[PDB]
């Protein structure tokens, strides 16, 4: 001994009916009563089941007058007890993961109990053991067939939630009820940025993911009175101006790296600057800060001047707590509540594993990275087509909102994204 | 325990001339001896008569007209691990560890001046002492 | 008594089961290790692991958790847990305990540190160099650091950014270089990369030189490869425009004679002082830079080269040396940096911190070998 | 405990003093008096010290009237104890080293000493912990800047070296003190070979370090009427006769390598024959001869012919006393006491390693091999410019006599350095 | 007792400190290793230690030197040193005592060599053929050895040199291979290489029946691949020129039966041993050889080939059979040794230990399997 078993999932389970009707309801769906290991649960169990199949209300009372009339009352504890249970659950919404423990539990106990079975039959039975093997072959998958499992979506329930989709793309119309983008077709389908949302922007790299995110910052902080605080821990703060100052002004990059620079790009620059100056675009080049500097940060920022989004370029670069696939969780679950708490839009690029070319990139390109794919509330994939200078970019995931490319034109020179 | 170099010399010297009365006569011009220990002395008296007769080499028939006494300690040396043939500079290195041997001991003479010096308090009187006892030691190795 | 707080843990721990929420910011502050109980270590540890699976994280998940790795037991049961989070009134101040928690490990480590470092001076003897550089390391190691808070507004970026294309430091002798850095910037640490027959040395030499005889700066030379004798042998000859072959097999002529006379005389007023001994260690270049300024003055640091000298540590150190003397150093590479220049030849530019990033070309003259301007 | 410590080197230290006055120069450069870890040593480096500040000198004396003064000779065990000191020094000349061994403890009581207090302070002081780590971080650096450094030799001091370097090049008249080599320009310099001299010859393999041994261990037999013993170790005693044969009368190497041989080239080779049995070479071709066996069987030939020349055809062959970095050290050392004893130049062959082409080789590429750059009193490196048939002869190293390179031609054809 | 001479020791340890030179010919003599008692190895050890720094051997150095390596007081303490320091009278005769300290050390190594090979009689039972082979590999490492003391004068070598270019041994039936040999000497261990289809195996049947045949002298072929049926078809059909497809495939012209009788009958009056047994040892080779010898007479060894029967071993072992039955042997090889010699087909030689260093030709008619002259 002793028999896998979970005595607190088992008393949460039952409590969280008490507190809640409607948690029996995926409690039936995982267990049945006999994976109860504690025979006062099974009879508890089995007489909700009974109130429920009658189409009754199952609550302490008609579970009480239940067990009082198949006198089993007494036997579980009485009402008393069932008072425990109903303290015994942290929290009635949990009650499928306590379903899961114990159901866990169950199957364990029939693994053993199957396998000991086998081990007794090997010295008795001695016989045929032809027979033995078959059945030892049989038995030991039935195990497995016992969890619940399921259920497979139905193909006409995906074409209406497909449908309702083309509904929304074309329903689009019209308001910008968020942080406008610049990009007048992402805003049809975002609306745009809106606070609190964490925002992931993956691409491999080449394509572009560093330079979407600046002309984002760069329109919200130029265009509209908002601040936006941009985390570069790849790139210096001058490199990063370098490339918004010839996305500004209309500066050919490679120009600017090789001194030369005709008599009006110059004119050109100085037009740059005087408008970048006005806009509020704080900048962090630390080379790999962890999430609570950027957090601290940025919560001195908005109470100290305000803050309206936070661009982060590239999460894979983030140091965890400590001095990489748990740690990605954890900073992923962190970006999040830094949404939740600053109300405020937060973009973080993201890597994407070499598995788009070994095929257009997916969610399982990131979920081999995840689990940032819960977290996100918004995640945005960039694919060129040719790799006509036009890249695309494409919505995965919008949980207030629909789903589908939305496209633009990248200009080299300028280092830009343009509208359509 | 090892034994000091001048014992060692003196040892390794008669082990030597035990087995080569052409090394017996080297010592006896160069060394009395003069040996610093009296037992190795009277050796070198018996191994100096010994060609001063005629003998050769022959350590068999020297340890017996030794007087007994000395026996033991002939007989331990012609068994000293010796290679029987001494380089030129083995002999003025055991010569030399054996001719100042004396003067090694006239130090102590001094040791002795400069410690009461130093009882009596007398203390650059005594740091003098020792100033030419460091020359004298200077002067031997 | 090791530095610690079990009030702190025992309130981060209990903020968790009141509000799983908590685990976010004590995830981000905290690792299992932070705590000095291993109960806490273990709670922490099985709190994290629900989260990542990721379930809600509660008394019965987190119960289960420990219990499915059998330890259950060794934290003190479902009791404890209990008594964790039936004590906590809020989940407000977590962060507040979290970094309680976090101090008291610093602390702790810093003791272990500091400990192995006493407990090393006895038991290796025997190692004394190799134990000074690891006990400088390992003390560097124990803090981290942080990033106060201070972020760049786009003002201040764009005029150094405008100033940034259109000579402030220490002048390097050739004046497209000087337009690039304007010229060699105290405190930064100058990595100049090259591959065989370039070369690095005659590169490194030309600038210890035109910075030595034209300016009143003193440059501090290390040449772990060649002897000074020789070191000086090729600035003199670079200095004059003197054939090396003529110096080294003895018969000069009277241009040469004339032409040797006048650079000496020229690099006697320099400026220069070389340290050519083989291995040299990091610190070994600090006390003699030190005991130099403090005497006489400087400064520049010319190094060649950076792997005779784990490489890591090296420049680390190299950049905590140029920010003490607030001196430029330019340590040469073969193929944390504040400027990087690899090498009718090209020098490319990659990294620098203040100034423009591109190319600049100079001429090199084989016979006497020196780097001239176009 | 116990704290680092070395009485012995300690009272070494002060007994040299005591036996030269000189040796306090090193000391008091290394040492301080708190570095000795008994009391009576530094009340007594102390006296010392104090004593020659006054430029007075500095003996067993005026230290123990200096002790005395302060009331201090009891207590450091009187002039008897000077005395000991006196006894305690195996040579005085050792004083650095000594010295060194003192210095090495006390840093390592200073480490000792640091490291603790850190420990201490983070149990006390917990508090501040941001100003403790940064004080932590400039105590411990502070043990290192403390050991004697330096100094920097300056570019004036070297200038005058270097000046009087080109003066002995060109003041090079004229005499042949040594072993005449039959390279007049080599004989300039060196003048030529001389007795118990180490000579070490490096280059990499095909610029010709074998070919300009056998050509100097030629000329010093067919001319002079002088004795030399070759080591060969890579090469057979004919495979090396072959080369010399060819040298001497002027015979196409190849040739001979394919039988084919034009009537008077033969007559080329009779004359070669004779010439060549009248010089005194002694080969030897054992294959790894150790230092012990070259050593005794030159012992033999001087004393049973004569000897004048040792060549060894490259020391990196020879095996050590057993059966690689310590190893060829012993050895380099004992070719120097084979020179010192024999009262003969040994020319040991070195090879270098592959950093001549990492960058005209130099120190450092024989230093990773050494440390034969300390045993050698003359290192040679042969270079080729052209990898003009002209090879470059730099002497790297000359303990008495100029630094500098000295040109000669090879010829492919016969294998042969000529003049120029 | 073990083989020791602490007198000898102590004397080398005492020569040290009595005049730091007398270390350079004791380390010549000695290792550590070979010092009997520990602290004297110990001893021994931290002086060549001080030496490579290389900082002078004296008591100071010495001491600080085992003390920093925590063994000072293992060795006895500065007593022991002082000891050893004072008891030395001279230090003229170190390789003396140096010598005798080695030889104890050898004579150790041999009991211990033999001591374990006694007890392997007995646990390894078994394994007797491997036994075998290392306890005569392990007694030939107990001994090196030395190279007595003989230089070789001029006038001796340029004699050689002369007459060696202008049939002293065993005839090989090639008058230009006999040119560059004259011919197969005695005691030779003669190395031929090859790659895939030349043919090796060809080559060493032509030699083996051109001896045979024309000399009368016998030659013992070991063959590890081919059957002696086999070696005795491919030889018989070079003898007669007889084509091998029509001995194989039955069906013989009557050119062929006379060409065959002829053939046999010409090499029944060799000549021939053979031995065809797979993998053979060494040893087996010369138990086989011997009892030929005494019994028969010979000889010519050919073995094809090497890597059938840690070929450094089987070479050696070879060379000493040579060398035992004053007999030329040739090994194969496919791609310490007298002659090596790889393979209109060309011949070229790498190494000889007196003949002259060249390249011979010869054709090679794919039919017969047979090399023929030009």
């Amino acid at each position: 001994r002793i028999p896998p078993q979970s005595i607190e999932a088992e008393q949460a389970v039952l409590g969280a009916v008490f507190l809640d009707p409607a948690a029996l309801v995926p409690a039936s769906e995982i267990l049945i009563p006999e994976d109860f290991y504690r025979a006062a649960h099974q009879k508890i169990f089995h007489a909700m089941l009974r109130v429920a199949d009658r189409g009754e209300p199952v609550d302490l009372v008609t579970v009480t007058a239940e067990l009082a009339a198949s006198e089993q009352l007494e036997e579980i504890g009485g009402v008393s007890y069932l008072s425990e249970l109903a303290d015994a659950v942290p929290t009635a919404a949990n009650v499928e993961y306590y379903a899961r423990i114990v159901e866990e539990k169950s199957v364990l106990r029939r693994l053993i109990r199957t396998a000991t079975s086998i081990a007794q039959d090997g010295y008795t039975r001695e016989d045929e053991i032809d027979v033995l093997l078959d059945e030892a072959d049989r038995k030991i998958m039935e195990v497995s067939q016992r969890k619940h499992s399921g259920a497979f979506k139905n193909i006409k329930d995906i074409l209406v939630q497909t449908y309702d989709n083309i509904e929304m793309l074309h329903n689009r119309d019209g308001e910008i009820t968020g942080i406008p983008t610049g990009f007048t077709e992402l805003d049809r389908m975002t609306s745009g940025f809106q606070r609190s949302d964490l925002i992931i922007v993956a691409a491999r790299p080449s394509v572009g993911k560093t330079a979407f995110a600046l002309n984002i910052a760069q329109n919200v902080a130029t265009k509209t009175n908002e601040n936006v605080a941009i985390f570069s821990l790849e790139m210096s703060a001058q490199q990063l101006v370098m490339r918004m100052l010839c996305a500004e002004g209309n500066i050919n990059a490679q120009n600017l790296r090789t001194g030369k620079l005709t008599p009006e790009d110059w004119g050109k620059l100085t037009m740059a600057m005087g408008s970048l100056s006005n806009a509020g675009i704080y900048i962090d080049d630390t080379p790999s800060i962890r999430v609570s500097d950027i957090r601290a940060k940025c919560r001195r920022l908005k109470q100290e001047s305000g803050l309206g989004m936070i661009v982060i370029d590239y999460l894979q670069l983030i140091q965890g707590s400590g001095r990489r696939q748990q740690e990605v969780s954890e900073i992923s679950r962190s970006l999040k509540a830094l949404a939740r708490e600053l109300e405020v839009p937060v973009i973080a690029l993201s890597q994407l594993s070499r598995s788009v070319e070994q095929r257009r990139p997916m969610m399982s390109d990131i979920r081999e990275s995840g689990s940032i794919e819960q977290d996100a509330d918004i995640v945005a994939f960039l694919y060129r087509d040719d790799y006509k200078n036009i890249i695309e970019i494409i919505i995965a995931k919008q949980r207030n909102g629909p789903v589908g490319t939305v496209q633009l034109a990248f200009i080299k020179e300028y280092n830009k994204f343009v509208n359509l | 325990k090892l034994l000091p170099a001048f014992q060692n010399a003196e040892r390794l010297l008669l082990a030597h001339m035990m087995r080569s009365r052409d090394v017996a006569l080297v010592v006896q011009e160069r060394i009395g001896g003069r040996f610093n220990i009296e037992e190795h002395r009277a050796l070198a008296a018996y191994i100096y008569a010994f060609y001063e007769e005629g003998h050769e080499a022959d350590p068999g028939a020297l340890i017996s007209r030794i007087p007994g006494e000395l026996q033991p300690l002939a007989s331990e040396l012609s068994l000293l691990l010796i290679a029987d043939d001494v380089s030129e500079q083995e002999l003025e290195d055991y010569i030399r560890h054996v001719l100042n041997r004396p003067k090694w001991l006239m130090l102590k003479v001094k040791e002795q001046e400069k410690t009461e010096a130093e009882r009596r308090k007398d203390f650059l009187t005594a740091a003098r002492i020792a100033k030419e006892m460091i020359e004298m030691k200077k002067m031997l190795s």
